[PDB]
């Protein structure tokens, strides 16, 4: 049937959680049950775009969709997740989160993220498995994917010390990981006290929330984690040359969360061993300065080679980074072509090199303040004069 | 020096040679503007420099030419690209080439009169964002209004407003 | 790409042709009203778009040619149609339509001087609240101001101020 | 249709002829009086009517003529009564006239240079009062401000307005 | 919508027609009186509406005209009538009578300069005292300071004030 | 950041829409009421604030348009709601939208002359009562008097007077 | 000396660069309050400094630009922040900078007219509560109401008062 | 329904179809047509030319853009058959086209979710 008119109806629905739409999408792999409400296969990624979509494809008591509610809490981003099912044993578990080719010949696991693009044209820049991420194996399929996919992983340690987490980030040493350690401590309506949260998705979240305000190039490391009420371990920023806790798990490359009842991410150093690559603005922003020249020059792989091919693909790649060198992604760019591997055996092949060489902006990591009380303006004033 | 003139034209406009129906190009015409600066203890203006005057190029087609056509009125304002190419013969033999890359919006389409035995001419304007005049393979002019370079030899004139305003 | 040009013109006002006395078309003037726009931290203009132009076709007859002169001034604006047809020839002889539907008020009538042994020609001119140019039958240019469309490419340009304008 | 243009011209004044002495004739040039309208949700001006541009015939004699230079300037505004006659000839030999009764002001006598050896013409126009245009004898045109009058068939566009005002 | 504009204008004094020498009306500026209220718990005025404003019609003739120079300064005040006539035309040939009645007191005559070649015009205004307004025959405005009426769709809204004071 | 101008404008009184006939738009002016605070110790003022201005919205119809006539003079006051649209072009073709919903009393409506040749312009002005303004389909102002409310981020900037006044 | 003359502004609000759509600055009228002082003994005044006046600076952005709205109004006074920039130029090309480091509130936005066609530009006006000029890097004025500072070289002219008083 | 017998209030019509289910689409339908034929009675006569076929679709299309103006279509789509013009089609007089558009849609039920929180019950009501 249908109704004409107005209809009221008497409905609790809790508190719009307005946020940016962002144009970051985000990787999810964690636990859901397959029911009867859950309408999602379990090794079938979906795209994302609400917490009502996050809550009809999966459980609203999956783990799932807590990790997609820590997301759409700080940004209205493009979530293309993947549900895998639960397993008894943790090996069992970190197996099946991990995932791969298994199947007939499917992909299964962290490895359907690969599945992202072609399946929704969303190809994720970042990637999170909330609580599972601990595990070695997992955070090296997480490392193996986020160099293909071209992606930053997310890491986190355990809920132990800080030695635990210190000792766990010396397994890695690789350009694509960003481990978050202290988890988050969210206030659960229905038990009416505050539940742990592995704290990754809070931090996607906030690195898509950079995007859309502040672009892809400035660091996320000082802005505000929402939906949150405190931190699994109280996390110590002083100062002194001391052995603070945020101090601590910086120089060990993790991000922390300091303030306010767990307010703000706070580092910025990737896990590198290479000080080349030492910061995520430094990894993010040539990853997605490609993204954007790539995504702006797919006319250059059809178009068979003719005279000015290389000519009219500079000055497109040039006019595609003084837009980047505008909003302040880079400084000062430089973009030519190879002159000494532009052979005509290589043109034949259908191969023409250019170099695409710029600068960074970097992020203001400790500004210094050099304060000094003097007597000075003790006779200027409180004087005759 | 050596006699030296253009002798042939040639149009790309998206990549797409215009290499059988473009009869006349013009490159955008750099001026200065100046203010005649007049002022104490002188008999006449001196001429201070304002900045540029704002650069159109036309050019024209008389076929029908929709690879020019369709990128009239774009909501995407310099996304006109364009290369205007020149070969100037010298009498000696060695022709230098004259290439004008160029970037903006193509601002008006005038399809002229169209008399029966007549050559109609579509002519067109540009108004140019991006401006780079390499004369021999080497960089004459660069203008980039917004990014603010004016190169006039790989030099950017304006590193000295540059540091001035912050940008 | 092949030398091409005009050869032939053709005019129908309401379905009926101008087969024989149409000596010159005009198609409308497609120019976008260009501000220049020079601001902080740039020394030159860059020209942001600010709509297009307003539009006149003008044609001529020279016979006597009620079928034309009957479209002057009524109350309907916009009753005005009109054909404007060209043959573009090509070298190869591939001869390419350039047909260029319009639509408006009739809004001067111009018949010049009468000498005696001259020939007398009408001029008129429309001004266009519709138009849409076709070449080799594919849509290049659709404006229609009312119902604001300004398809380039059978890409509406303005869907962007219509979702803003609530439209 | 048929080529065909205007072989001969004449003038009838007050109903005197002139078939000796006028070399150029200009009808009055009907012009609409538009306003470019661009208003809210749109990119282009449409060209609303505001009503008609003021007429003026002019018409040159070469002799003395005192028969059209004694309705010069008199008290009497709209009393330069005036034909205007044109016949349209065809290929086919079927010619066509066109004849334009029209009263008004004769506004300017224009005597120009008078050279010895060269022919010396008397230049006249007319502030046009009321206006008629016949082809092949059926009515075109009628115009008559004063009494508002706009009948472009035999249809008076103008009974919109008259209704409105309760003329 | 459509683009809709006046373009005939037309004036009734006392029955008469001035269909030939008003060149322009003012119907009167309808304001009401706003007290910009600011008060207790509130940052920003709100302008509560305290009554109308005083209405003034003025309209022009430029020639002699008795039939409006007749009505200055009468002992009777409100015996000056008069019709404001417009027609908005609008694109589609819809021609929308906007017709204004009103009433009251022809309060100033004003002959502006009279030099010899230029057109001279008398001025005049009138004090409204009643004044109805109807577009497409269709009551807008009826405005009675005397007996208090002010009807916006042919709603009286000031029938609240009525029984309020015993009216 | 990117030159970025306004090229289109659209007006909702009551959900109808203004798409043909409004030229102008004028959002409230927001000005906050400062007085210049010279005090002791001090040689300059320092405008302390006291609240905002009156804020008033005018806009002009030129057609009749009885829409926006019959919201004049009600005796509800803060009943002529009302949307303000504007669309901001910008030279890359991101078009953002500027809504600025209203609503408050149409207080003055100021038909200008009318001249017969000349377009007509109806002014109106409002005085606004509650005034939001988004851009890019964010809250930037929003401006409650009764109720004081003035929020410029979404941050309501009188929370401090509220728990003052015990509002 | 060198003629010298502004060629470039620029404006940074909280940091953020306003390097694409200022078109307008306007640095603060540094005026003195004088009382034009007449007594006994003397037959001319002379003009006795009484403080400084009130400053405001205003500018104009003509994009939306909520990184300027959002500072309109807020319950912190002098809590916009705000760097004009300017680059002089000079002759023998020695750009010289000017910069005004500002404080203040932001007291009015003026959204003008919004027609289609046209540029729509916010004014906006700040009131100055805190002002350095520093011209080429060196500092020129430095003015502080609150805490009473007045430095025109470096050199605090208020020291003299604020002994007096004992600030 | 309401008010001493104050309003109309269905919509329906009595079709057993749900494409024909509103009178806003079969009123709009059926004056659609009558407004595009009252205004094209010169296809009858004017017997046929090269484009007669070509002059009917700008002059659908330019009815129709009238009638999306005011506000009783939402993007029509007008172009003349091109499986069904055949010339054994022309000799009887006969030629097709296709005036597919969409129509404004009644807002029948508007669906209020309404409910009492005591969210603002500390931002109110206290010291604060």
């Amino acid at each position: 049937s249908f109704f004409h008119g107005v209809t009221v109806t008497n409905v609790d629905i809790g508190a719009r959680t307005i946020a940016l739409p962002a144009s970051s999408v985000i990787g999810l792999c964690d636990v859901f049950t397959p029911g009867a409400q859950a309408s999602a296969k379990p090794n079938v990624p979906v795209l994302l775009t609400s917490k009502k979509d996050a809550a009809a494809a999966f459980g609203i008591g999956s783990s799932i969709y807590l990790a997609c509610e820590a997301i759409y809490n700080r940004a209205q981003a493009v979530i293309v997740a993947v549900g895998v099912e639960t397993a008894e044993t943790p090996e069992a578990q970190a197996s099946a989160v991990i995932g791969g080719i298994s199947a007939a010949g499917e992909r299964t696991g962290l490895q359907a993220l690969l599945d992202g693009k072609s399946r929704f044209n969303a190809q994720p820049r970042l990637l999170v498995a909330p609580g599972h991420s601990a595990q070695q194996a997992v955070a090296t399929a997480m490392d193996g994917l986020a160099e293909k996919l071209r992606a930053i992983a997310i890491l986190d340690g355990p809920n132990s010390t800080d030695e635990a987490a210190v000792a766990y980030a010396k397994n890695f040493g690789s350009k694509r990981l960003f481990m978050v350690d202290p988890g988050v401590q969210v206030w659960d309506s229905a038990t009416n006290a505050a539940r742990n949260a592995p704290a990754s998705a809070y931090a996607a979240g906030l690195f898509a929330w950079t995007d859309a305000e502040y672009g892809f190039w400035s660091s996320p490391s000082n802005k505000e984690i929402k939906g949150v009420t405190g931190t699994s371990r109280p996390v110590e920023f002083l100062d002194g040359d001391e052995t603070c806790r945020a101090n601590l798990l910086n120089n060990a490359n993790i991000a922390t969360i300091i303030r306010d009842d767990g307010y703000r991410l706070w580092g910025n150093r990737t896990l590198s061993s290479d000080s080349k690559w030492a910061f995520v603005t430094r990894v993010r922003t040539m990853d997605l300065v490609m993204d954007a020249i790539l995504a702006g020059h797919k006319w250059a792989v059809d178009r068979g080679i003719t005279k000015t091919y290389v000519k009219d693909v500079t000055e497109g790649l040039r006019a595609f980074m003084r837009d980047l060198k505008n909003q302040g992604a880079v400084i000062n760019f430089e973009v030519y072509a190879d002159p000494d591997l532009n052979s005509a055996s290589q043109l034949a092949q259908g191969k023409v090199y250019w170099n695409i060489r710029f600068t960074d902006v970097p992020p203001a990591e400790n500004p210094n303040f050099r304060v000094e009380v003097t007597d000075q303006w003790l006779t200027e004033v409180l004087d005759v004069a | 020096m050596i006699p030296q003139t253009l002798t042939n034209t040639n149009l790309f406009i998206d990549g797409v040679s215009f290499a059988g129906d473009v009869p006349s190009l013009t490159l955008p015409k750099l001026a200065v503007k100046t203010e005649q600066y007049r002022a104490g203890g002188m008999d006449a203006p001196v001429s201070i420099d304002m900045g540029l005057e704002a650069m159109e190029a036309k050019f024209s087609t008389n076929g029908a030419r929709r690879e020019a056509l369709n990128f009239f009125g774009l909501a995407d304002q310099s996304a006109f690209n364009g290369v205007f190419r020149g070969s100037f013969k010298g009498q000696k033999g060695a022709s230098v080439p004259v290439v004008a890359t160029l970037r903006g919006l193509l601002k008006e389409v005038d399809p002229g009169d169209w008399k029966a035995g007549e050559k109609a001419e579509f002519k067109y304007a540009v108004a140019v964002s991006y401006y780079k005049l390499e004369v021999d393979g080497r960089e004459v002019y660069e203008i980039d209004p917004v990014n603010g370079v004016r190169a006039i030899n790989g030099v950017d004139q304006l590193a000295g407003m540059r540091n001035d305003l912050g940008l």
